């Protein structure tokens, strides 16, 4: 990274450390806070890593960054499949048409057995890439999973866990 | 000879849904709506499908919208007159057979907000329960009572619009129960997490909650206490508060939780 | 083979409380101020 | 999973323990079990927190001694002499000496009982209660939270189980237990209402929690889910049940709505009045006036109504008057009863009488139980037998801690307590981590062809119909006052009404909440019990607890203090007949920390 | 599906009732000011007779009577015009 | 109406699919660059803008009070409207 400034290894791991309780305490679920965090999240992680680059190896710094990355990447992957099933949710509300009365409806997802059972792979692949981000993950897609559910009726394994 | 207009609607047809109309003698009828229903379905039309247990307004169970309000069916008294009585499911919730709504999000926003006593020392052997003062106790008067029958929820317009986002008015009002337990020693964590923009200021004082809570019970008060509680007490580390919860439930089964 | 109903929207049968909507009148405050303006503006530039 | 047994998608899973009901009982056997390292699944036809624990109002008894001294062998003594000497002295002395662990638990996950001026548990007075081992007086050991305890220990309960992440299968309907030929309870299939696929649970371990049956009378005060599901597959599994002779009439029931007004209303000073006035509850039980046991109030009332000294225009019911009492302490400690009056009875209790008569409330039998809360299955030779892989828990079971009649607030302590032990004896059997059960061959064949069959039926007569003609039959031919002729009566024609289900017809045939399908169902659980209960009770020629024949009007403790078992030739209930034997109750206690009470006089 | 007694009808009229003569008001106050101010720059003035009026303003201001189209703009209004205006 | 069934789904932070999450983010940063553009307005008639009632005021400064310190005598009438 272009920049002058100069921090100690204490200031590095304050910043590294306050970053990662913030992105790691966000709720994910909520659109907006993932839109207007991110872009301050990203100037942030920029200069993290810049000031962090010599502490990778430290026995404090690393394991932080080392979080802090991983916390960024699910953050990243579980934002996309639940923005997928926002799609599929607003497709549905539309097909119900204006009012509820079906008045000027769109068409309506034909595919849905298929795009929910694309999205039910997607949430347990995200489960074993980050084991240590279920929390997050059922905040997010979990629970986006049980309001498709509503909609259509199919099987995933933490269903009963959600009360279907 | 009063008139019954009710819902109707067959999971497997998927036909458009109908209101059918029953008429019913209520001299061999018992007061409350459920009667009037249960008759039906014992006499004209088995396939009428409704969710009833106690009868006496205790499980939550019968909850639907009669005329307009909802209420629960077996503390609803049948009004005659020459205008039917129209019985229709809870509002905005999706219909899985005639009036039996489907309530699973509901259940999984209570899960959510974790409502179990936590404290940060495990009862000491040789201890007693946990003191609490007859004022402490009159605190929690109003929030207990909660029977679950979701109409509080079901008559919020903002719980119609963004379901999936706002935790609506029981659960909040679960949440202050437990935010307001003097035993229990994680209140600025519930606070935390439920100082979020969907979660809790979606409300805007609508009211429709404490109108049609069955268990005359106020929501509508709770929420408002909750958010000045939340206004006075925020602090800047409360998001690292929540984070660090987070981490504590790391290891939690795949279900709603704190997160 | 099983689907569900999704009901239409409440708002054309839901009965109406004083309390909800004196709350959307207050919500609907600064929309009224804008047209208001918009007319005064309109009237100022194609009346008289 | 997915598989198709005779056109049906059947799913399977395999468990080390399932629990069948999300009542008291249920939720606290699952949480014990998931503490225990074990993976469980729950199985519930509502959502727990609409069970019938939630309409409980009077409390939960333990030694507490925050109102008075007291002492969990006088607790133990009272429910002894309330059992009439026919419950186990074994299992009563593990439940009084755990009662003030378990209360204080539920304490600890938040249960908010009423408190005392010093921060302690509030605990009111109850019927049968009593200090010194009889010679003291009045005990307080009902530890309550409001007119509200119920409500408050199955959502504290329901809270335990999230707190401890426990598998649940809301809105299914357990249909049958998968036994094996050995004689071994293997799981139970159970049907999805919701999206009408039915699963075959496997588990090394079950647990009935399901209720009673108290639905099979006119007038009860259990809730329309109370159809004794558990029993009814325990009977059509061969498998015998206890005591159902054994039903308890409560004293005040909201006349006629049947709805239930807690004793501690009368717990808290209020008095049953009849036509003259007078507080008649003197003249039985003296000692003990309108706090006597629940089955000496009922008779009393029914004799008194029957004299011609009863209320009302047609002099059919009791006044029960809370009206001179406190209007801040019906305000503060009776707060749902007062509501309930307004509305069913259309009452104002600080400034009229309520009416009341005595109706069905309990059931004491159920399926045959030891203390350690596994099912059994006696034999001629080992009375205490048990199945190898079955236990039960709550109403459904029958430890015989209850006896002849129920002490009030003992059921709720049996749900935690035999919940609690049934987790702990699981644990025993079963290791944290095990291979799975083996579900056998034909494992729910049968079950399955009857659902079929049930599902396309097409007769002449209506589940409704049976229904009423069974809930006439019981109501009239087993009420408070039992009389061999109409025991006899009624016996035939509850055997008319099993032969009666094989021309059921229903006319809605989908599986996604087919109520109709369901209650039919139901229906057969229900008749199948209350058959079991007129058989019991005319085949019992004495007067013991809640069962009173005028024919036999003297307790026979020569020969009648026996358990009495209960057993449907076949599976099917229009192809069956009620066989009877008997089996030993148990006297002495486990432990010597408590001593044999000797079987006496209960005058109360 | 359609009550008299629905959110939808009784946000409507209620809004109706409140607003409208808040509405009525504001802008009455607008027309008001409105002609506060015309009257003071133009306040209709009114003649006995149109012919004789132009010929005292064709007088007054040195106008050629012929190069002027009158024409009458309305019954109450008539409009005297430059007939070799661009 | 269809949906593609083929996604591939973001998997961490450097493997990114392009979603309505971050076109919003686009429209966050194009709004905001709005409101700076949309800054010029008020700022600009603010600077731009003078109040004055002839080409006579100027004058009177340049020959009356070209030090903005010549006093003059106050006769109240004048302003008070009365
Ligand atoms: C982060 C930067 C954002 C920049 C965005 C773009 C520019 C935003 C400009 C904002 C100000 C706009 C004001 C209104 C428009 C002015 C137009 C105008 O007339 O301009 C000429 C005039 C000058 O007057 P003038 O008379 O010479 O010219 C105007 C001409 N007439 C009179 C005809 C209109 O500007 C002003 O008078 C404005 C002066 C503003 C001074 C602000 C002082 C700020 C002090 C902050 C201290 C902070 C301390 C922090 C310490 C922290 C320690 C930890
Ligand atoms: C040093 C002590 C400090 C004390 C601080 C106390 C502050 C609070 C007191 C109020 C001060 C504000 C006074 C208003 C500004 C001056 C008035 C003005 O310019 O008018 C003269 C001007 C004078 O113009 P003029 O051309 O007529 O003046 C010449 C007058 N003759 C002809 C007699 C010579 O008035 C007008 O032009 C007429 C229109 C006036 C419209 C006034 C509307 C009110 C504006 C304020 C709104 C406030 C909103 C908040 C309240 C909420 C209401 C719902
Ligand atoms: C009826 C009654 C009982 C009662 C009481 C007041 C009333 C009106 N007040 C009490 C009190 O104040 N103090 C006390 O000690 N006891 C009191 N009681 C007794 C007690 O509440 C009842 O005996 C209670 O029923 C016992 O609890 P239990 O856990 O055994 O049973 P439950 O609450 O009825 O719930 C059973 C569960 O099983 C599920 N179920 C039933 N059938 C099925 C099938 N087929 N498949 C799956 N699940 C099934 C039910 O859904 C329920 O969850
Ligand atoms: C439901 C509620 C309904 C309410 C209905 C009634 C509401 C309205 C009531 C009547 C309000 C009337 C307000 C009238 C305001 C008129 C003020 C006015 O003329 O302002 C201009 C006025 C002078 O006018 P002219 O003499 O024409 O000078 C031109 C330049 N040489 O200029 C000023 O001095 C304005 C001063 C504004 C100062 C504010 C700060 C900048
Ligand atoms: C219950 C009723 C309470 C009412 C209280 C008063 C409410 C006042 C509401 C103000 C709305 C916003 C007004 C914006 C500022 C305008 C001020 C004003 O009077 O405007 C004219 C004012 C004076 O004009 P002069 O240059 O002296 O001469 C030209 C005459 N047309 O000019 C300005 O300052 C214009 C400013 C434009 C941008 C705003
Ligand atoms: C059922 O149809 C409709 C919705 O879906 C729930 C809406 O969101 C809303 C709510 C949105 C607004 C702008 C009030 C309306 C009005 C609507 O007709
Ligand atoms: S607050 Fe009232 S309406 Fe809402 S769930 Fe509780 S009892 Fe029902
Ligand atoms: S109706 Fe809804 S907006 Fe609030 S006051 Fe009640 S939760
Ligand atoms: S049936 Fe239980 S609340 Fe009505
Ligand atoms: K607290």
């Amino acid at each position: 990274m272009l920049t002058v400034d100069k921090f100690t290894r204490a200031e590095a791991l304050q910043r590294a450390s306050n970053l990662y309780y913030q992105v790691l305490g966000t709720n994910w679920e909520d659109g907006l806070n993932l839109v207007l965090d991110v872009p301050f999240w990203e100037s942030e992680l920029e200069k993290v890593d810049h000031m962090c680059e010599p502490y990778l190896c430290d026995d404090e710094i690393g394991p932080i960054i080392r979080n802090l990355h991983e916390t960024v990447n699910c953050m990243y992957a579980c934002e996309d499949v639940r923005d997928h099933i926002n799609e599929l949710l607003e497709l549905s509300s539309r097909a119900e048409g204006v009012m509820g009365s079906g008045a000027a409806a769109s068409e309506e997802v034909e595919n849905m057995p298929e795009q929910c059972g694309m999205v039910t792979k997607a949430y347990e692949d995200l489960l074993a890439r980050y084991p240590e981000h279920h929390p997050k993950i059922e905040q997010t897609v979990g629970h986006g999973l049980a309001v498709l559910r509503q909609l259509e009726k199919f099987n995933f394994k933490s269903s009963h866990r959600y009360f279907f | 000879m009063q008139t019954f207009r009710v819902y109707r609607y067959d999971p497997l047809l998927q036909d458009k849904p109908h209101m059918q109309e029953f008429n019913i003698d209520l001299a061999q009828c018992g007061p409350m709506i459920l009667d009037a229903l249960i008759k039906i379905k014992a006499t004209q039309d088995s396939t009428l499908a409704f969710r009833r247990s106690c009868r006496e307004g205790i499980c939550g169970s019968c909850a639907m919208n009669i005329n307009g309000k909802n209420g629960l069916a077996c503390l609803q008294y049948i009004e005659p007159g020459a205008a039917p009585i129209d019985i229709q499911p809870l509002p905005h919730t999706y219909v899985l057979k005639d009036l039996v709504p489907d309530l699973s999000n509901f259940y999984n926003q209570y899960k959510s907000i974790e409502p179990f006593l936590k404290r940060r020392r495990a009862k000491q052997p040789g201890e007693k329960e946990y003191y609490q003062s007859i004022e402490d106790r009159e605190k929690l008067d109003g929030m207990y009572e909660c029977n679950l029958c979701a109409c509080c929820m079901t008559s919020c317009p903002s719980y119609w619009w963004n379901p999936e986002y706002y935790l609506g008015p029981a659960v909040l009002l679960q949440a202050y129960r437990w935010i307001a337990d003097s035993r229990d020693e994680f209140t600025t964590e519930r606070m935390a997490w439920i100082n979020d923009s969907m979660r809790l200021y979606r409300c805007h004082g609508i009211m429709n909650c404490t109108s049609c809570c069955p268990k005359g019970l106020d929501p509508a008060k709770a929420i408002a206490k909750m958010k000045a509680a939340i206004a006075a007490a925020y602090e800047p580390g409360w998001t690292k508060i929540v984070a660090q919860e987070s981490i504590a439930n790391k290891k939690r089964e795949s279900g709603m939780m704190y997160a | 083979s099983y689907k569900s109903a999704h009901q239409e929207t409440p708002l054309t049968y839901y009965r109406a409380t004083q309390h909800a909507t004196s709350s959307i009148n207050h919500r609907l405050a600064y929309i009224n101020a804008v047209f208001v303006i918009w007319v005064c503006d309109s009237l100022n530039d194609v009346d008289q | 999973a997915a598989a198709a047994a005779a056109g049906y998608a059947v799913h399977d899973h395999f468990y080390d323990a399932v629990v069948v009901g999300a009542g008291g009982a249920g939720l606290r056997a699952a949480s014990g079990l998931v503490a225990h390292g074990l993976k469980t699944a729950c199985i519930s036809k509502v959502f727990p927190t609409r069970s019938h624990t939630v309409a409980a109002q009077g409390g939960i008894n333990a030694a507490l001694g925050n109102m008075t001294e007291d002492d969990w062998r006088w607790h133990a003594y009272d429910t002894v002499k309330g059992s009439d000497w026919l419950g186990d002295q074994d299992a009563i002395e593990h439940m009084c000496r755990l009662a003030p662990q378990v209360v204080l638990e539920l304490e600890s996950y938040g249960l908010p009982f009423s408190r005392t001026k010093e921060g302690k548990i509030y605990q009111r007075a109850f019927g049968g209660q009593s200090l010194k081992f009889g010679k003291g007086g009045q005990a307080y050991r009902c530890a309550a939270a409001a007119d509200r305890t119920g409500h408050a220990i199955l959502h504290t309960l329901y809270g335990m189980s999230l707190k401890y992440d426990c598998l649940f299968f809301i809105e299914y309907f357990a249909l049958d237990l998968i036994m094996d030929q050995d004689g071994s309870c293997k799981g139970v299939i159970a049907m999805s209402m919701e999206d009408g696929s039915i699963h075959r649970f496997g588990a090394h371990q079950t647990v009935i929690a399901t209720g009673g049956y108290g639905r099979a009378y006119q007038s009860c005060t259990s809730a329309h889910t109370c159809t004794g599901d558990g029993g009814g597959m325990v009977s059509r599994a061969g498998l015998p049940l206890q005591d159902l002779e054994f039903v308890q009439f409560h004293p005040t029931g909201i006349f006629p709505a049947g709805c239930l007004m807690t004793e501690g209303c009368r717990g808290e000073g209020g008095i049953l009045r009849n036509s003259e006035g007078e507080p008649f509850m003197a003249r039985y039980a003296p000692t003990a006036k309108d706090l006597a046991s629940r089955d000496v109030v009922s008779r009393a009332m029914t004799l008194e109504i029957r004299e011609g000294r009863g209320v009302g225009p047609n002099k059919d019911h009791i006044y029960l008057h809370l009206d001179h009492l406190p209007a801040e302490t019906l305000r503060e400690r009776l707060p749902g009863i007062s509501e309930t009056a307004k509305i069913f009875a259309g009452v104002d209790v600080t400034k009229e009488p309520i009416p009341v008569l005595p109706t069905v409330h309990y059931n004491m039998g159920g399926i045959p139980t030891n203390w350690k809360a596994q099912c059994l299955n006696p034999t001629s030779s080992d009375p205490n037998k048990i199945v190898p892989g079955l236990l039960a828990a709550g109403e459904a079971g029958s430890a015989s801690v209850h006896g002849a009649n129920r002490l009030g607030a003992n059921s709720l302590l049996d749900l935690v307590v035999f919940g609690r032990t049934a987790a702990d004896t699981v644990a025993e059997i079963v290791k944290p981590n095990s291979p799975p059960v083996t579900l056998p061959k034909d494992a729910g064949g049968g079950t399955i062809d009857r659902f079929d069959k049930i599902r396309h039926a097409k007769g002449p007569v209506s589940t409704a119909d049976l229904r009423s003609k069974l809930q006439r039959t019981m109501q009239t031919r087993a009420p408070v006052y039992r009389n061999g002729d109409d025991l006899k009566k009624g016996c035939e024609e509850v055997r008319e009404i099993m032969k009666e289900y094989k021309d059921v017809g229903i006319k809605d045939r989908t599986l996604v909440w087919n109520t109709d399908l369901i209650e039919t169902l139901e229906l057969e659980n229900l008749i199948t019990q209350a058959a079991q209960t007129i058989v019991s009770g005319e085949a019992r020629k004495e007067s013991r607890g809640a069962h009173a024949r005028e024919d036999f009007t003297e307790r026979d403790d020569k020969k009648w203090m026996k358990h009495s078992l209960s057993y449907q030739t076949k599976p099917h209930v229009e192809e069956s007949d009620i066989v009877l034997k008997y089996r030993p109750v148990v006297d002495q206690p486990l432990d010597s920390e408590m001593h044999h009470v000797p079987p006496a006089k209960r005058v109360y | 599906m359609l009550r008299y007694d629905s959110l939808l009808w009784q946000c409507t009229l209620a809004a109706g009732i409140w607003f409208i003569p808040q509405d009525v008001a504001a802008i009455s106050a607008f027309l008001l000011y409105g002609r506060s101010k015309s009257r003071t720059i133009n306040q209709p003035v009114y003649v006995d007779n149109i012919d004789t009026a132009a010929n005292e303003y064709f007088k007054r201001k040195g106008l050629d009577p012929t190069k002027m189209i009158m024409m009458r703009k309305s019954s109450k209004i008539t409009e005297i015009r430059y007939g070799e205006m661009y | 109406a269809r949906v593609p069934e083929d996604i591939e789904f973001t998997k961490n932070r450097y493997t990114r699919r392009y979603n309505l999450a971050t076109e919003d983010r686009v429209k966050l940063l194009n709004w905001n660059a709005f409101c700076i553009a949309v800054t010029a307005l008020p700022i600009a008639y603010v600077y731009y803008s003078w109040y004055e009632s002839s080409e006579d005021t100027d004058m009177i400064y340049r020959t009356m009070d070209p030090m903005r310190e010549a006093k003059a005598d106050y006769y109240l009438p004048l302003l008070r409207g009365h």
